[PDB]
């Protein structure tokens, strides 16, 4: 009903009349139209989307590493602008937004020739110097070590890492070995159609208290074959039986008649069950996942993600107390839209149905010749009894009553009062999102704070998504990938500490936050004596340089 | 056989895919027009 | 949007010509400018807005 | 609603024999092509600004419509999809090979003016303004008719 | 006529002789910090960012293609500096670079 | 083009120089920009082919 | 609230200005520690405290 | 009029067997309970959004 009100469909459409208009102005569309651009801007003002801050003094390296990895992943693997637009539009239009977070992995086996090296004891000072230079290069610059050191010295360094004794290796022969090259290792974030996902109704208004959640999506055989070990009973599946046209419950934009010729690439609907079950029957509930296509159960296993919660995030546009869902603005504005449309139709019918351009002539004022002369457009002579100035009538549009304009203005004012959105005012709440930047001594009009609250509600969901993705990256990503992305030493996170989010805090980053942090750092540097300690000054300067996006200068200052 | 692949697409598959995808594009183009 | 026309002002042919949307001729006894009425919305009283 | 999730994309363009001969190794079966059969006038589907009756005398410089297929196919039949490219003119397949570009994605970029949630395409401003334009035109026509039809 | 014009301007958000200065404020450190613009400017800014995203994608694709197709001597001639080599394995994932409109 | 890490300055400068030279020499930037913006505004969606 | 932290920072700065910087190093280091803490700089505060 | 001076307070909530079994020591006589007899539909006094 809300979508029909938004798009003027269903009951919202005016009745069809042969001799009258069928026009309706779009009020809810307009109010949401400024809201979209009001909300979307804060999330796209800077190149960096996520900000990670340490909780203690020991967490700085981990926070920097996780921030770099998360920013790289969001910049490369996802289209940020489209995702933000879809997220904001769904939240505004439906009142509730469900986000699905998952992991995508694909590995290909390849065979490459690998040289065989035979160890030999280190002799003379030249070998020791070469090994020391290789170790120093690895410590200072991983990329230079990977590109320039060459394979034999790399093998020597690996043996030094494994065994304390230094050794020298000489190539003997080449042997073919099987190596796995992963094409894609990146998280996936996707908005979900509300009709697709079904949540436990007995959750008592809290998503975490929900026992189970079921989501239906479109998939092909290639996606299932990407991870062969994960799925079973693939041969028993009949692809024709499970089709988008066959299941009316699934809501999708795919045409009903579209079918790909290749059986491997054909799309079939599948279901998943995320919830808690008593697997051992002793009264202990643990998270599980189950996937079935049609009537065949293909996948059954425990929850793979470390967090142990359902990978869904809900964000309400307008919260309802002790309720999970939210409400849009169409509920308050449907009546006003209907009344405004009725008034506008009345005015347009009034103008259209009237006769315009016609001319009325009294009988007997002009005889045949004079009437013809008047019609052609030349001078004429009339009977003095009738006065052409008054008797000749040229029709015009009727005058509009003031009641229609007054009522249209009243409906518009009531709509703006209820919604809190004006045509050409507001929208600048995003510049004041930063706490240190503008929260301190920041005065905004009454209309800005509602948008501020909505922005905070969206930012909470964004922070939850970031935390989930960080938790997944802590396990799935390997050491060499993180070293390649960050070009720094790796920091390890213990598996038992993964359940509880310590040492980290995730929040949306804005341009003004960085400027205010730079000003605070400058003030702190001014307050402390420059000659008190050189290390503190160098670290402060490096922190200031980082916020200004000069990494070479910051690295030079740090290692000075 | 243009290539040495074990399974080759052949022109009929591409023509069938184009014919299948055509109805949606044809309906969409009306709005742009 | 309704239109009311007095009886006898226009004969059959002139009435049809008026209805189609072309020029016509009327009897001088009655004045179409005042006789032809196009109904409109009533004016809202000030009491409702004041209250 | 995601361009990256698309399995295939097909684009039609106008080309001449010289362009194909620029890279002889890439294309095959050039002799079997019948140039007259494949023409912009012959195919109503292709949309172009070229005049229907315009024709270049030189056979080498004559323009013919061609099609390309950018998508993922299971080349080896073991369930692994890899990007490919295929070009055909008329009913003859001239080119067939893997994706040359390092990125491995379809070389197309889509930008929407006004995004539609869970949809690829966007919308212009004419949708909202058509009725207003019609009403304004009607009012202006009424005013001009009122002035013009009067005797002055 | 005035009502139709006002409704069209409200729906579209574009006026006759106002606005259009959003592009000068696109710079992040330039004007995004402590930059206040009217409500009508932010829609244009959003559309401009949507265009800039496609421009960045085009630039990334062209850089990826230049990484393979262009030879060493051509790049040396263009830049008049020493050549830097990029490995073929790193080509799939865009590391070390970020492209944006200047 | 901006570096992500401290080692990327030379590569960023090289790629920026090459890209700017190519776009300045091999293309008519003004006409391309006008066509791009006009098509995006008029049709609501713009498709760019890179080769 | 955010403004409470700012006002506490201003009060600490005023107290640091009023008291002689050289009368006691421990008091100055401590005051700098709470000033850094209110600015969300745990590492700087820890460095100042254990200096 | 004072909450602290209140002698008793009674609250009704919805729970499952797993919640009670989380801490087995606290609860007794779990077997004697019949789950069907005590249901949200059975008790009109309890107000909840559960269907």
């Amino acid at each position: 009903e809300w979508n029909d009100l938004m798009r003027i469909e269903g009951k919202a459409k005016p009745p069809k009349v042969k001799g009258r208009s069928q026009v309706q102005p779009k009020l809810v569309r307009r109010q949401a139209e400024w809201r979209y651009s009001a909300l979307t801007e804060p999330f796209l003002g800077s190149n960096k989307l996520f900000k990670v801050t340490p909780v203690t003094w020991e967490d700085v390296q981990g926070a920097r590493q996780n921030e770099l990895v998360l920013n790289y992943q969001f910049r490369t693997k996802l289209n940020r602008v489209s995702f933000i637009d879809n997220y904001v539009r769904s939240v505004v239009d439906d009142g509730t937004g469900i986000v699905r977070v998952g992991w995508n992995r694909e590995i290909r086996k390849e065979k490459q020739e690998v040289p065989v090296f035979s160890l030999f004891p280190i002799q003379t000072q030249e070998q020791a110097d070469a090994l020391q230079q290789a170790l120093q290069l690895r410590t200072d610059n991983p990329r230079g070590y990977e590109e320039n050191v060459d394979e034999a010295i790399k093998e020597s360094v690996r043996f030094f890492d494994e065994t304390g004794q230094a050794t020298y290796a000489v190539q003997t022969g080449t042997t073919t070995t099987e190596v796995e090259v992963p094409l894609a290792n990146h998280p996936t974030v996707e908005m979900l159609n509300p009709e697709n996902i079904i949540i436990d109704p007995s959750c008592q208004g809290d998503i975490n208290k929900a026992m189970f959640a079921i989501v239906s999506f479109e998939t092909c055989k290639a996606d299932l074959l990407k991870e062969k070990d994960r799925y079973h009973n693939l041969n028993k599946i009949d692809w024709q039986s499970s089709a988008p046209v066959n299941e009316p419950d699934h809501a999708t934009t795919t045409p009903q008649e579209f079918q790909i010729s290749d059986p491997m690439r054909k799309r079939v609907v599948a279901y998943e069950y995320w919830g808690f079950w008593d697997i051992e029957g002793n009264g202990v509930l643990e998270p599980i996942v189950a996937t079935w296509i049609g009537s065949t159960l293909i996948r059954l296993e425990k929850n793979p993600y470390p967090d142990g919660k359902l990978p869904f995030v809900l964000i309400p546009y307008m919260p309802v107390k002790r309720d999970m869902y939210g409400e849009p603005d169409a509920e308050l504005l449907g009546d006003n839209q209907a009344v405004l449309g009725a008034v506008m139709r009345g005015m347009i019918d009034l103008l259209g149905r009237s006769a315009n351009g016609q001319r009325g002539m009294p009988k007997g004022m002009l005889d045949a010749l004079n009437s013809r002369r008047y019609r052609e457009g030349e001078d004429y002579e009339y009977n003095p009894t009738q006065n052409p100035a008054q008797m000749i009538i040229e029709h015009k549009f009727p005058e509009l009553p003031q009641s229609a304009l007054t009522m249209a203005t009243l409906q518009n004012q009531e709509a703006e009062s209820l919604t809190g959105v004006k045509a050409f005012a507001g929208g600048v709440t995003g510049e004041s999102y930063g706490d240190v930047a503008a929260g301190i001594r920041g005065v905004l009009d009454a209309a800005s704070k509602r948008e501020m609250a909505i922005l905070r509600r969206l930012a909470k969901g964004m922070s939850e998504i970031g935390n989930k993705i960080i938790a997944m990256n802590a396990v799935f990503l390997a050491e060499h990938e993180v070293v390649r992305i960050t070009n720094e030493e790796f920091v390890t996170i213990k598996r038992e500490d993964l359940k509880g989010n310590f040492d980290l805090e995730v929040d949306i980053s804005t341009a003004e936050v960085d400027n205010q942090k730079s000003q605070d750092l400058g003030f702190m540097l001014q307050t402390i004596g420059p000659n008190v300690d050189q290390q503190i000054t160098l670290n402060i300067l490096a922190e200031i340089a980082d916020l200004k996006r000069m990494p070479k200068l910051a690295h030079d200052l740090r290692t000075w | 056989k243009l290539t040495s692949w074990k399974n080759e697409l052949s022109l009929q598959a591409l023509k069938a895919d184009l014919d299948a995808a055509k109805p949606s594009h044809t309906a969409m183009m009306i709005k742009v027009k």
